[PDB]
């Protein structure tokens, strides 16, 4: 299946309390593998996944220099942005950046992205063609012009279409046991009565990876998708994910129906019947 | 393990020929590459840079990058004597540049009309101290040192007279010990023109 | 309004145990990355310090040296007590803020020579040798030679001056100096240069030729014990006039 | 592997 | 400039069993700005050893964060998560439902 490598950067100013708080994180698919926190004691890019730890000292040194460059560059951006938006030196503001690349089943490039936000709003983003820039407003046009003059787009193209995929493919091989694993979801079923004529029946999906999952509902030998309320996929905290879609159609004796779990790995779509 | 390898040189290339300088780097994650030119006693000047596979041309300079083999090249078309210098290959391994030790290139001038000769010059200020000038010789001519006894013999340096449109090679030898003419000044040389009244 | 970078001073000759202070100044950009490199003979520049606009990013810990950035565009390198091993060619460089292709230019560099003993320092004696008649009557060209001998350390800057103005065409200066005593470790050096002009130009006595040699040596206040005058930084030259046959 | 190029200030 | 109110879920890593080590999670997401107060409570009092995941965000730039602490569940003890954020008019508490 498809895979990707994403990098997330967040920088928050702290008027009066020194430098901004900078947090950079790295993911391969749904797995965090690196981290940097300006407030941490190490002041180094740290590993968050076994397989990345095998990289030598030269790699870590470089990632650390690079992430620190980003940190400082975002510190400058915070100051410039106050200027563009004519904001006072008081008050905290946020700068966010994200980029990465996607690859399909053939591990060949599919698309790359590189976006930048300010105070939670789009600021500048590289279009799907890796040449054009989408500039939110007038302030962003000034950035756009500066980045077009420096050919940031083609530098980013060189990275996203090349380096990003090359490393993504390296991490997938080295992290074979983890990244290419596929944990089938452990299904479940429960119900806590509350008057008989209208109780609840639960449909779980636990310890699965990757996060991508699709559990739908069909009934009386047919199918619908408008009422049932489901929760956003949540992290278990041990690498796997959880998700449930409860049955809010209690009719005394729950009529005939079952969950239709769809998830990579599971040979055939699983289906849980309810029976005491 | 050497992070950026380059043959040291001196590499010789005939005036007008293409000079090719090669570089190999070991750091897989290097994303940008640079070439600097450095003349004796001077700081490095940036010639060019690249961040993508392929060739990049700027005048007579063409840089080449092959990531599969982590090799970077530089070609200097129509080489000139003033291209003589040490070329440094630099790789960017993360927010900084890591350099190789450079390749020393010497572009030999083409002398259109060899007129080899050794002349004896005297000091302007009242003195019996003298110098010997070996000039107008071919670039194929290799001036040897004076491993033997005192006396000093400089290496050859290329002289260019703009206007005259005439370049010339030369070398200088001198001593302080008495009884020293320059009929035997330069051990290995061609059959120039030794004169005496 | 474009970018430039400059460092100072250009050459230094100090004794072991003295303090060092090199300056770097950039113009044309703001919030740049600043770098200090050190270059040894035969080798490429080696990173000492890498600073971003808000502080040091490099993790290296060069012995006996430290850097500081008192202003956005002023970068300083210093040492409280130099070691012999501190001799080198100190290069300063900058890059546009962030991770990009802009910049990557070096300053003109600062050459530093640290010496165990200052008694070995001597400025150059300079002499100019007149063209040979044989040459003139055979090629209608005249070559003046200039010798700068007996100096130490080995960094001098030679230039020719005709009628009060410097000249580059027809000039050839040895790229490096010879040791006058190859065996001696702290041997003194010599260096030659040529200035070739038309016979008719040399034959004109109205023309004036001067070989100028800039030497870098001690500071007026350097510890000195010898009889001879302190061998400080100075310009030593020799001259000659045109001569009709 | 962080990008080593294309990261500039706004 | 945009502020987004957070979604909150409190749950356990593994299915709870009276007298069996497990973790108590509180997953807050879709919020902005990033400054947020999350605490895990045990019968009212807060828990000391509580770590969180490294700040990350979604496609809409909203943040998500996982807070957790190991413990041993039982039926006589009620656990909850106290969240506060500039978007809320008052701290919001959410008990951990054994089966939710």
């Amino acid at each position: 299946g498809s895979h990707s490598m994403r990098y997330f950067f967040t920088s928050v100013s702290r008027p009066g309390r020194g430098e901004p708080r900078f947090i950079a994180v790295g993911y391969v698919d749904d797995t965090q593998f690196v981290r940097f926190d300006s407030d941490a004691a190490s002041q180094r890019m740290e590993p968050r996944a076994p397989w990345i730890e095998q990289e030598g000292p030269e790699y870590w040194d470089g990632e650390t220099r690079k992430v620190k460059a980003h940190s400082q560059t975002h510190r400058v951006d915070l100051g410039t942005l106050r200027g563009y938006y004519n904001q006072s030196e008081a008050g905290s503001h946020t700068v966010q950046r994200m980029y990465g690349c996607d690859v399909g089943s053939d591990w060949r490039f599919l698309r790359g992205y590189h976006q930048y936000a300010y105070d939670g709003k789009d600021y500048i983003a590289l279009k799907e063609d890796l040449r054009s820039w989408t500039a939110a407003d007038m302030a962003a046009q000034t950035t756009k012009h500066k980045w077009e003059a420096a050919h940031v787009a083609e530098q980013l193209r060189a990275y996203l279409e090349g380096t990003c995929v090359e490393w993504l493919r390296r991490y997938l091989e080295n992290g074979k046991e983890t990244l290419q694993r596929t944990d089938a979801p452990k299904t479940h079923m429960t119900h806590h009565a509350v008057s008989d004529h209208e109780a609840t029946l639960r449909c779980w999906a636990l310890s699965f990876y990757p996060a991508e999952i699709t559990l739908t509902w069909q009934r009386d030998g047919e199918d619908q998708t408008q009422d049932t309320e489901l929760v956003e996929t949540r992290p278990a905290g041990d690498g796997t994910f959880q998700k449930w879609a409860a049955v809010v159609v209690p009719s005394g004796q729950e009529q005939r129906y079952t969950c239709h779990v769809q998830h990579e790995g599971l040979p055939k779509p699983l289906t849980l019947r309810w029976e005491p | 393990q050497k992070e950026v390898e380059q043959n040291s040189g001196p590499l010789s290339v005939p005036e007008g020929a293409i000079a090719s300088l090669n570089c190999t780097y070991s750091f897989l994650g290097s994303q940008s590459f640079f070439w600097y030119r450095q003349y004796s006693g001077k700081s490095p000047e940036l010639i060019m840079f690249t961040y993508r596979e392929g060739d990049k041309e700027d005048g007579r300079f063409t840089a080449q990058l092959n990531k599969a083999s982590q090799h970077v090249s530089l070609l200097i078309r129509d080489s000139q004597p003033s291209d003589s210098a040490t070329y440094l290959c630099a790789v960017n391994d993360g927010g900084r540049l890591t350099f190789g030790d450079g390749t020393t290139l010497t572009v030999k001038p083409n002398i259109q009309n060899p007129d080899p000769a050794v002349y004896q010059l005297r000091d302007s200020k009242s003195s019996d101290k003298s110098v010997c000038l070996f000039t107008d010789f071919d670039s194929q001519t290799n001036v040897s040192q004076s491993k033997d006894s005192d006396v000093y013999i400089t290496d050859k340096c290329v002289l260019d007279m703009r206007s005259m449109d005439f370049k010339s090679n030369s070398a200088v030898a001198w001593s302080n010990k008495s009884d020293f003419a320059c009929a035997n000044a330069f051990n290995n040389s061609i059959i120039p023109e030794d004169t005496f009244f | 309004m474009s970018q430039t970078i400059h460092q100072w001073p250009a050459t230094l000759v100090q004794p072991v145990g003295s303090p060092l202070s090199l300056e770097c100044t950039v113009e044309g950009t703001s919030n740049p990355n600043l770098y200090w490199y050190r270059q040894a003979a035969g080798r490429g520049p080696q990173l000492l310090f890498y600073w971003g606009p808000f502080g040091q990013i490099s993790s290296e810990v060069p012995q006996n040296l430290s850097a500081s950035r008192p202003q956005d565009r002023q970068f300083i390198l210093s040492s409280k007590k130099l070691l012999l091993s501190d001799s080198g060619f100190y290069l300063c460089a900058w890059s546009e803020t962030g991770l990009g292709m802009g910049g990557w230019q070096f300053g003109e560099g600062s050459r530093l020579t640290v010496l165990e003993d200052l008694k070995n320092v001597f400025p150059p004696e300079v002499a100019v040798f007149e063209p040979s008649e044989a040459e003139i009557s055979h090629t209608q060209k005249a070559t003046l030679v200039c010798l700068a001998t007996g100096f130490y350390p080995d960094h001098v800057e030679l230039s020719w001056w005709v009628n009060g103005k410097e000249v580059h065409s027809g000039v050839c200066t040895d790229p490096q100096p010879l040791k006058e005593q190859p065996a001696l470790n702290d041997s003194r050096y010599a260096l030659s240069s040529r200035l070739r002009v038309s016979a008719t130009f040399w034959q004109d006595p109205r023309n004036h030729f001067r070989c100028q040699v800039q030497f870098y040596g001690l500071s007026e206040n350097d510890e000195w014990t010898q009889d001879r005058a302190k061998p400080v930084t100075q310009i030593v030259s020799a001259e000659a006039w045109g001569r009709a046959d | 592997e962080l990008a080593g190029i294309g990261a500039l200030t706004v | 400039m945009i502020q987004r109110t957070p979604k909150i879920q409190v749950y356990s890593r593994h299915p709870a069993e009276n007298g069996k080590s497990n973790f108590l999670n509180c997953y807050v997401s879709g919020f902005h700005p990033s400054d947020i107060e999350v605490d895990l409570l045990k019968n009212g009092e807060r828990i000391e050893k509580v770590e969180h995941s490294d700040l990350s965000f979604s496609k809409d730039w909203s943040f998500y964060l996982l807070y957790y602490t190991e413990f041993t569940p039982t039926e006589k003890d009620e656990y909850a998560c106290r969240v506060n954020h500039v978007t809320l008019s008052q701290p919001k508490i959410v008990k951990w439902d054994r089966d939710m």
